[PDB]
């Protein structure tokens, strides 16, 4: 037979694609989610029949969009505040009579040009760092010589707002069904949506909070799980809960810059002072690693699981960051990950307070966090774990972990790992007996 | 069905649903995006003749060097998916046959209307 | 008479003018937003079949359901503006028959032309 | 032969070779300004009824004070270039009556569809 | 030679209370004198 060649238009077909997402979300945040397009009342999801897809968690691009639109975000919320470059002046501190605090005095300028005014204030040691004269009275801002540092809006609220990725029309985003998937490999069941579901962003270092649940049994990914230096992700099928709270009770006070500016410190504590903390429940948080440990010997050949505190570097690699109440916390973990898993009351973890700090590590940016006033109190939810592998050594006897990863990125990937972006392309031709006639 | 609901179906099996799919500062570059992407295979419908329709016959014969596979090879044990994939390398090739053929088209039938 | 000169008008003195009307940072905004809305309309009409008509004729009957009104009392007693409210909660069903019928109607002109 | 590569040529050789030309925050606007003359082109083509054709025929007689030139002083001595200057004053009065005689073909087609 | 000068200033420091002096140096014509004329003080040009 003579075939032909005829055209389809409106062919389900698709091929991988890097567009622009958009944000949209339900019906003043930092994530200005007021700008986002909102949701549909009745979300459509459709499951495709007979269709296996390759994914691939660590080569997703999503999350690097979603990476940069987190830090556009927060860029964006700090341009209209108050620059804090005046306040890079010589402190004079002594003890406020705990350790973790300084009662600092210093000159700081007015609504007047001319005029000046003495501040006292109290700093965190985190926040100060002492003069080169080293006189050991004499103290400065410890980001003043490496950035200009600007206070945050004390309007704007830091409180994480689950947001939607959509993707324009002409494309879709297929979500990964499997009730265990790995974040890479083929994928049985694929659904296609216009939409995620919505994300809160969460920051954090070493253990991730507020994140989806596995259906059934913990999943362990990695883009190589025999390489070290890859960050293993885990995720709980139960979370374990976490509460934290800073004890003191903090008056805040208001000093003027200059016109239209407004300095925030604590001036004062009421009451004793105590270290902030956060508690884990044992009997929990125990159920939590020996599952763990059961299911890293899956991948390590039985060998005996060990976890251990992070080897070293700065206070936000070494330390679970988080922001409770608008305040930063960053605690030692060491309570959590002290255990021995052979093959055979609350766990307190001790915290600090920065008010000054570089989320996103760049060179030349800092923000001011000012303080919150009064007793401050968290709850969330452990719902996964960052994990590194103790690699150089070639033990057969057991294997160590310690807690951490290399990059904020990594967190998005512990939600985005189901879902892929694909372009849809309606024209197609095949051969047919069909032909087409001539006037 | 649904969107795409067709993919993993029988290119036979999914021409019943080509109407589901035909049709569907950030969010101003997805919009103009979508367009884009829409009038970019529009464009090429009306350059065909096909405009105005979710099927349409050509009067370029099929190669065999393309796919050699029989017509129930294809619309019976195949999905669009796959279909795509084989003739990957050839669809620029096909798509430019079928607009020089438009063409001569458009020319003879003028010669016939100015013959009559 | 000028455009949207007929919306007072009964529909089928209005359908008489559809010529007529069928014509007819900030700035950007607005330049993306028309052609928006023109691409939309004419994304449907493509997939009907009726691109480059005022007027199409469909396959699909009229269920007595969305209306139970005569020719008379729909033509000659209604604004457009009244009708779009009667069937305004039809209307997107009435489109999706539309859009089967006319995928219906090309698969049975290619199953005719596979004969010749 | 490439794009434009037929400028130079005959106006009746340089008509083979239409489908060539058929086919294609600064970077923003560019993209919408694209967009914009392809629509532009397309809406006149809706407006005069000739939407989907390349080439296409209308039912405005040649006014010969546009140009005295016989067809084969224009389709073979002339390129397209030369011939948009000849007439480059009577385009617009042109693209009216096309647009008239379509406004005409489209009353007629009206009583055609409730005759039968 | 005649087109460089070896001109100071106190510059701002890393903290607002304190200054440093520098030295260094620049070209003539980067170099405008005081409206004094006396030449012994300078601004950028
Ligand atoms: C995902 O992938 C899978 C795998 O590729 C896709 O599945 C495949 O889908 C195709 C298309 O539907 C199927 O082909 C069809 O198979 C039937 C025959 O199967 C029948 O016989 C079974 C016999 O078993 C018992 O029951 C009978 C009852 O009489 C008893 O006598 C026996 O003793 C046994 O007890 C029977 O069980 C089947 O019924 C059940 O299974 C079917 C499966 O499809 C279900 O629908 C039923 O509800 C029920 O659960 C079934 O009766 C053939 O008859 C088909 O051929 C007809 O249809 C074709 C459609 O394209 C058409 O081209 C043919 O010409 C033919 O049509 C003729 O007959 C029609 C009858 O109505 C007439 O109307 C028509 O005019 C014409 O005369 C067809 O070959 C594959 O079998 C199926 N493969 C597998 C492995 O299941 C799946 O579709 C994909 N999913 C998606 C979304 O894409
Ligand atoms: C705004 O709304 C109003 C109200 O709905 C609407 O007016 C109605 O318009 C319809 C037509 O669209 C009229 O129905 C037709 O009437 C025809 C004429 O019959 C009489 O009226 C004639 C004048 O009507 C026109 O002009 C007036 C203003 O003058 C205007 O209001 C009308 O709308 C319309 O434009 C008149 O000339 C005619 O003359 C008779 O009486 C005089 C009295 O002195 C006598 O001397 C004459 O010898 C003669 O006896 C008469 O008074 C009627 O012919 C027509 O029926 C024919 O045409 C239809 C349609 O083709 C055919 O189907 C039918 O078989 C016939 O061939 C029909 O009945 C209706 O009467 C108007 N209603 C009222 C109350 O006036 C406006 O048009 C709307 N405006 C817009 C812009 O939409
Ligand atoms: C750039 O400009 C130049 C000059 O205009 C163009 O060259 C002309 O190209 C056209 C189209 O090919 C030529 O038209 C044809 O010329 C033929 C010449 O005859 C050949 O054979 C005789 C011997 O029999 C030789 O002596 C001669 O040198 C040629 O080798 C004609 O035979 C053709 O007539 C036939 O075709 C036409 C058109 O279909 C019919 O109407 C006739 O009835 C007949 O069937 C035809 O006339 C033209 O002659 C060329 N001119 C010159 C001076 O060579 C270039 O094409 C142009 N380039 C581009 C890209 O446009
Ligand atoms: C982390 O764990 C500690 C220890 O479990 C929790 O502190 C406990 O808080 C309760 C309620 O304030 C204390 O009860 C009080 O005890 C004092 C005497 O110490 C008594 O005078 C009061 O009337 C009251 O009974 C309890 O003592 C205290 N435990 C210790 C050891 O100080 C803390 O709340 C935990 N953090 C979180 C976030 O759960
Ligand atoms: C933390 O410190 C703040 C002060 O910086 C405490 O707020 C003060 O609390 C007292 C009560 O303990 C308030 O006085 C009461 O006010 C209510 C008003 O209805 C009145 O009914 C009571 O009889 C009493 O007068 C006081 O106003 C309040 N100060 C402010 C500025 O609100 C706060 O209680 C401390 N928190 C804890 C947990 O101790
Ligand atoms: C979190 O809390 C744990 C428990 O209080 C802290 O553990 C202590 O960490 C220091 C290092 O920062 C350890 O000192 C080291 O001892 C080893 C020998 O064991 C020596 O080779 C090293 O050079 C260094 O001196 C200390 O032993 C360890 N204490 C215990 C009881 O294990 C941990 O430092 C806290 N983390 C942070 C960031 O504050
Ligand atoms: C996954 O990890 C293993 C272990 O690091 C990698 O295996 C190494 O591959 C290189 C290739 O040159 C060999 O030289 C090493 O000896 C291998 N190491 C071991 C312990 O066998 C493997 O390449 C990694 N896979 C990917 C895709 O990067
Ligand atoms: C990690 O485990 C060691 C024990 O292996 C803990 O050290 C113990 O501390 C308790 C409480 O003071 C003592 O009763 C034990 O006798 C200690 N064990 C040894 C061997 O000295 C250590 O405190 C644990 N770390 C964390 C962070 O919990
Ligand atoms: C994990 O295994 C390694 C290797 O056996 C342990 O390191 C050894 O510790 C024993 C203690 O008696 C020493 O005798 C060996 O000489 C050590 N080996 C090396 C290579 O130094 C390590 O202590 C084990 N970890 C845990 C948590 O038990
Ligand atoms: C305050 O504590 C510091 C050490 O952090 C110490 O050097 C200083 O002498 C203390 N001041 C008093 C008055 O004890
Ligand atoms: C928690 O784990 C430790 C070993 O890491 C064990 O000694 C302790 O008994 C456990 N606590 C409970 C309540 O099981
Ligand atoms: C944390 O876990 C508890 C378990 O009861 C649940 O009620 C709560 O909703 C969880 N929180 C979040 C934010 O998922
Ligand atoms: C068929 O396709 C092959 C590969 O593109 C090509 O070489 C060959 O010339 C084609 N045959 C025809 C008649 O076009
Ligand atoms: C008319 O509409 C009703 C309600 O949707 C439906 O059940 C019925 O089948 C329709 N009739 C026809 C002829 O489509
Ligand atoms: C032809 O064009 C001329 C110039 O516009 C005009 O005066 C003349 O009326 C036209 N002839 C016809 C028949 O339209
Ligand atoms: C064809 O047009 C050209 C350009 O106007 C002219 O020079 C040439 O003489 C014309 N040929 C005839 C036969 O009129
Ligand atoms: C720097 O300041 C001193 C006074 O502290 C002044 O005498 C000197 O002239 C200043 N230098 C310049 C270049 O202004």
């Amino acid at each position: 037979e003579n075939l032909w060649v005829t055209v389809y238009y409106g062919v389900p077909v698709w091929r991988d694609a890097d567009t622009t997402l958009f944000c949209a979300s339900d019906a003043h945040n930092v994530w200005a989610t007021h700008a986002c397009v909102p949701t549909d009342p009745n979300p459509q999801e459709i499951h495709l029949d007979n269709v296996t897809e390759k994914f691939n968690m660590w080569k997703n691009n999503m999350v690097e969009q979603m990476h940069e639109d987190i830090i556009s975000l927060w860029d964006q919320s700090l341009k209209p505040c108050v620059k804090l470059t005046p306040l890079c002046v010589t402190l004079h501190c002594t003890n406020v009579t705990r350790e973790g605090l300084k009662n600092c005095s210093f000159n700081m300028t007015t609504e007047l040009r001319d005029k000046r005014q003495k501040v006292y204030s109290l700093f965190y040691r985190l926040d100060i760092v002492p003069i080169n004269e080293n006189q050991g009275s004499e103290y400065r801002l410890i980001n003043c010589n490496t950035s200009a540092i600007t206070q945050a809006c004390p309007k704007v609220s830091f409180e994480p707002i689950p947001i939607h990725y959509c993707t324009p029309a002409g494309f879709a985003i297929l979500k990964c069904k499997d009730e265990g998937f790995n974040g890479t490999g083929l994928c049985k069941n694929v659904s296609t949506v216009q939409c995620t579901h919505g994300i809160k962003p969460v920051v954090s270092t070493q253990l991730l909070l507020n994140g989806s649940l596995a259906e059934k049994n913990i999943i362990i990914r990695s883009e190589n799980i025999t390489n070290n230096a890859k960050i293993i992700i885990v995720q709980l099928v139960q979370p374990v809960t976490i509460k934290c709270i800073r004890p003191n009770n903090n008056t805040v006070k208001s000093i003027r810059i200059g016109p239209g500016q407004a300095f925030y410190y604590t001036g004062d504590i009421i009451g004793d002072i105590r270290q902030a903390h956060c508690n884990v429940t044992r009997s929990r948080w125990n159920k939590t690693l020996q599952e763990v440990a059961e299911k890293l010997r899956t991948y390590f050949g039985n060998k005996t699981i060990i976890f251990a505190q992070s080897s070293g570097g700065d206070l936000e690699i070494t330390t679970h960051s988080f922001n409770c109440g608008g305040e930063f916390f960053y605690c030692n973990t060491s309570g959590l990950f002290n255990s021995t898993w052979y093959v055979n009351d609350t766990i307190t973890l001790p915290c600090r307070i920065k008010q000054i700090i570089n989320m996103w590590q760049r060179a030349g940016q800092a923000m001011y966090a000012p303080p919150i006033p009064g007793v401050i109190k968290c709850e969330s939810n452990i719902t996964g774990l960052l994990l590194t592998r103790d690699g150089g050594k070639d033990n057969n006897v057991n294997e160590t972990f310690r807690p951490g990863g290399s990059d904020m990125r990594d967190n998005w990937r512990s939600e985005l790992y189901k879902y892929k972006v694909v372009e849809i392309e309606p024209l197609g031709v095949a051969p047919t007996r069909c032909k087409r006639r001539v006037v | 069905l649904g969107f795409l609901g067709a993919a993993g179906s029988t290119m036979g099996a999914a021409s019943i649903t080509l109407t589901v799919q035909a049709r569907q500062i950030k969010q101003l570059q997805a919009r103009v995006l979508a367009v884009e992407h829409y009038l970019r295979d529009q464009q090429l419908l009306g350059i065909w003749g096909c405009s105005g329709k979710l099927i349409c016959c050509t009067n370029v014969p099929w190669n065999s060097s393309w796919s050699n596979k029989s017509l129930d090879e294809i619309w019976n044990n195949m999905t669009w998916l796959q279909w795509d994939k084989e003739i990957n390398n050839y669809t620029q090739l096909i798509y430019r046959l079928i607009e020089e053929s438009q063409n001569q088209q458009e020319k003879n039938e003028k010669e016939l209307l100015e013959l009559d």
